[PDB]
């Protein structure tokens, strides 16, 4: 199997390439939340993504497809 | 300090200016700045356009004398007619210069009541050094008139060219503390991150602080709000009046204007615009909009400040905190603004002011998008993102960082994933601020909820 | 809250203790746990030594219950005789036990009075489980007594462990409130740095908190210190005083315990040992030492905070901003200390008690180092340091990053550079500590300065 | 001529390799001071130097060479 750290946490998964949407879900986030989603790879600077884009989980360096919020407006 | 004269000027206009008068030849040139005024607290030249008289059509360009057409200064008397806009001549460092016509030559004082006589407002001229440095007088009935304390441009770097001034102190200095001892400064919004950064600024030094806000201490915000006490909560006190105590109290001296009101006003509007920096700690898409257009109108730099702690239900451990976030804009007048970054959107403010069933009506319909989920508000964060506010107007003003300011422009740091990215003003998509030294021009702001009709 | 017992163990002992009590033979286990002791304001059990019996040395190795020799309860007697230590049984989860000897076998309460027989001291019978989490009981003259009100372990992560207890609350929640609620956290220095510190603490609510200066406020700092006020700097307050009050009218209790002394005296080491955590907020390498000798001893987590906004004469340019740096240092007990990462040196202690003139005469000589220049103190920067000195405490206590927190067991931010840098734990060489859950023994942290005699 | 950044100003070198501290001292920066030398090269992660250790300006990618203080310790 391949496995993707998603907001710090380790997820399996049974297919070589996975939806962000569908690695999303699997963490317990919202995909149609407003997200700034990037994925990085080691020797790589980070790459921002889209919520439908596919990922390879078999790239080599895969580290973590985190999310921060695209609008943050608290006083 | 709260009643001193400004003359402003956009980046983009003082660096064409600049250019003009500075060509490389050594000799002088001319120039004219049509402005727009706002005269509430304090009189605020606002400079809208600029007119750049040619090398060629100048006779004496000289490195202390210089002598162009009079043609130059009738367009400026027509562009600022409609409005009576204000007109301020600019030349080289010396200044030195004479306005020739085709029937003779008219000196600096004859082309001064000139412009009066074309227009029925306040003129000035100005000089330019070429550092950049500006000095200015005004001309009130076409007559030597009082001298303009403060020249400012608020780019990526502030500069402040007083009048009193005759080197640049470095950050954190009594140089400092006298640079904000002159200014103001609205706090819009004194809760959590406000309340930080109103304490910041009064204990930095600055000689007035106005405060924007219409809601009380309560029992709930004991956690967060700074000088709030278990009295303040009982009594419900107006958190603007509660800090204005307090600032009283710690400065010896009453320097602190409490608003209890929204900046959805023309009181809080009409307040602000007399700022010589805006601080936006609010936490409403609405009020980022207005601290926006007030920013542009009376050309005021603007710090946002915003915080946020989402949180999800991790399918086997449960909640759980997605991020702890920041976010610092610094917004220069001319700059990319608060829309243009999409801090707040049409959007974002239709969805805030639907009512519970609307909301909730339009959100099942897909129309709208949802609120995500957050965990509450904590002082550590708070105070994370709001000094990190101050220091970034401190590094503007004195420039202490290894890298242009500009660089900046954007903060983004995550307490959770332990980052911090920044972003440049060249990145950001801009488009045409039609709100740019306009003022108070009914409607005000642009709005006809704030309008004076 | 503040007269709660406690039962201390440092991370290794509990790692140790952890895996010899579950080895995955899903069997019982047994160990024997001597601890010194502290009893100031509260009751504190500070484990030194590790007694593991082997399982193949026991009998009846069930799921529930477990069989063992009386040989090793013989040892502990021993162990702790020369100073009356305290002993503390631990089993696995069931907890259900005998202590078989030559002649026959012995029930859990025959044991604990056996145990003080040998030992004319408190003892204690405790359970773990698989997680890790621990429950005790005391018994006083061999007797069934009261019940361990909360047993912690300050390693990377925070652990505490209530009785009241029978899930783990996320981060900023009431649940985080509520552990504050039952602690306490010393202030060691209360003037710019430790002013924000303690004014987050108190916020975060803190059951109690300790106050530790000597200074008092003046106008010179008016411009750092939280809640100061110009007539405190006119009647030259004690720093702690001020603040006391502060908190009292915050919190609508007296929960502050104000020191107006320095942390090298018997009374401040005695009340900072009581303390649930240490945030050492001072200016001096000696007050460093102190806070670190006082962590070890008393097996309290520390925190320790530092800026600094070095100056230097640019050649061209003139006096010039360094750097803008800040400093958090957290030292959990049996870690690295703050002597191992050079925090203090013998060297800076010593030359910050030269004399003026011992000084100079030193420094020509080569033998001592120059003190670097630097700028004057900010409360931005105070404020960047503080505040991630309490979260990095928040984040122990309640994980929320996406790393280990060993990662960030030292951070180092850079203003001027926008750098922020972290070392590891496993990166940091460590001496042999000699002061581990030592206590209060005499000399009063193996300085005779401080000694009672 | 090769130039050098140190603390955020370019500093003009007449020599292909110049010693930390020779660089340090044209800065204005004392050198026996108590510091932590860093040097910057793109696409690599900073690495720690010595006062007297001796640079190559002609290495490609040298972004900068900065200082910060060994010790801070103000409250």
């Amino acid at each position: 199997t391949w496995k993707l750290n998603i907001q710090g946490k380790e997820f399996t998964f049974d297919t070589p390439t996975v939806v962000i949407r569908d690695a999303v879900i699997r963490a317990g986030l919202n995909p149609n939340q407003a997200w700034h989603i990037f994925l990085k790879v080691e020797g790589q600077p980070k790459v921002e993504k889209n919520i439908d884009d596919v990922i390879d989980l078999r790239t080599p360096g895969i580290e973590k497809l985190r999310l921060t919020p695209k609008d943050v407006n608290n006083g | 300090a709260s009643s001193g004269n400004r003359l402003i000027l956009t980046q983009e206009l003082h660096t064409m200016l600049q250019k003009h008068l500075f060509p490389g030849d050594g000799k002088e040139a001319a120039a004219i700045l049509i402005c727009n005024r706002y005269e509430g607290g304090r009189l605020k030249l606002l400079a809208k356009e600029l007119i750049l008289v040619p090398y060629e059509e100048c006779k004496s360009r000289t490195s202390d004398f210089i002598a162009w057409p009079g043609n130059y200064l009738e367009k400026a008397i027509d562009v600022a007619e409609e409005k009576s806009m204000s007109i301020i001549l600019i030349h080289s460092h010396p200044g030195g210069f004479l306005v020739f016509s085709d029937t003779a030559d008219s000196s600096d004082m004859q082309t001064m009541q000139s412009l009066f006589q074309g227009v029925d407002a306040i003129h000035g001229s100005a000089i330019m050094i070429h550092s950049g440095e500006m000095r200015a007088r005004l001309y009130r009935e076409g007559k030597f008139a009082e001298n303009v304390e403060l020249v400012t441009v608020a780019g990526d770097d502030i500069h402040y060219w007083w009048d009193d001034k005759t080197l640049k102190p470095i950050a954190f200095t009594s140089g400092m503390t006298d640079t904000f001892q002159k200014l103001t400064a609205a706090i819009i919004g004194v809760s959590g991150t406000g309340s930080i950064v109103a304490e910041q600024v009064a204990r930095l030094g600055f000689g007035e602080i106005l405060l924007i806000d219409h809601d009380h201490i309560e029992k709930k915000n004991l956690n967060r709000i700074l000088n709030s006490t278990l009295k303040d909560a009982l009594s419900h006190r107006p958190k603007v009046d509660m800090f204005a105590e307090a600032i009283r109290c710690i400065r010896g001296e009453d320097i602190s204007r409490p608003i209890n009101n929204t900046i959805f006003s023309r009181e809080a509007v009409l307040a602000a615009a007399n700022a010589d920096v805006l601080f936006c700690c609010v936490d409403t898409y609405l009020a980022r909009m207005i601290a926006d257009r007030i920013a542009s109108s009376f050309l005021i730099p603007l710090l946002d400040v915003g915080v946020k702690i989402p949180t999800h239900v991790d399918p086997d451990d449960g909640r759980k905190i997605t991020d702890v976030t920041g976010r610092i804009d610094y917004v220069k007048p001319g700059g990319s603004t608060l829309s243009d970054r999409l801090v707040y959107t049409p959007e974002l403010i239709y969805r805030e002011n639907l009512n519970a069933e609307e909301y909730e009506e339009q959100l099942e319909r897909g129309y709208i998008t949802g609120v995500e989920e957050e965990a509450p508000s904590v002082i550590t964060l708070n105070m994370r993102a709001a000094s990190a506010c101050v220091s970034e107007f401190i590094a503007r003003c004195f420039p202490f960082r290894e890298y242009p300011n500009k660089r900046f422009t954007r903060t983004f740091f995550s307490l959770a994933g332990v980052e911090e990215d920044y972003i440049d003003e060249s990145s950001i998509t801009q488009a045409l601020n039609t709100r740019l030294a306009v003022g108070g021009e009914e409607p005000l702001l642009g709005l006809p909820e704030l309008g004076d009709k």
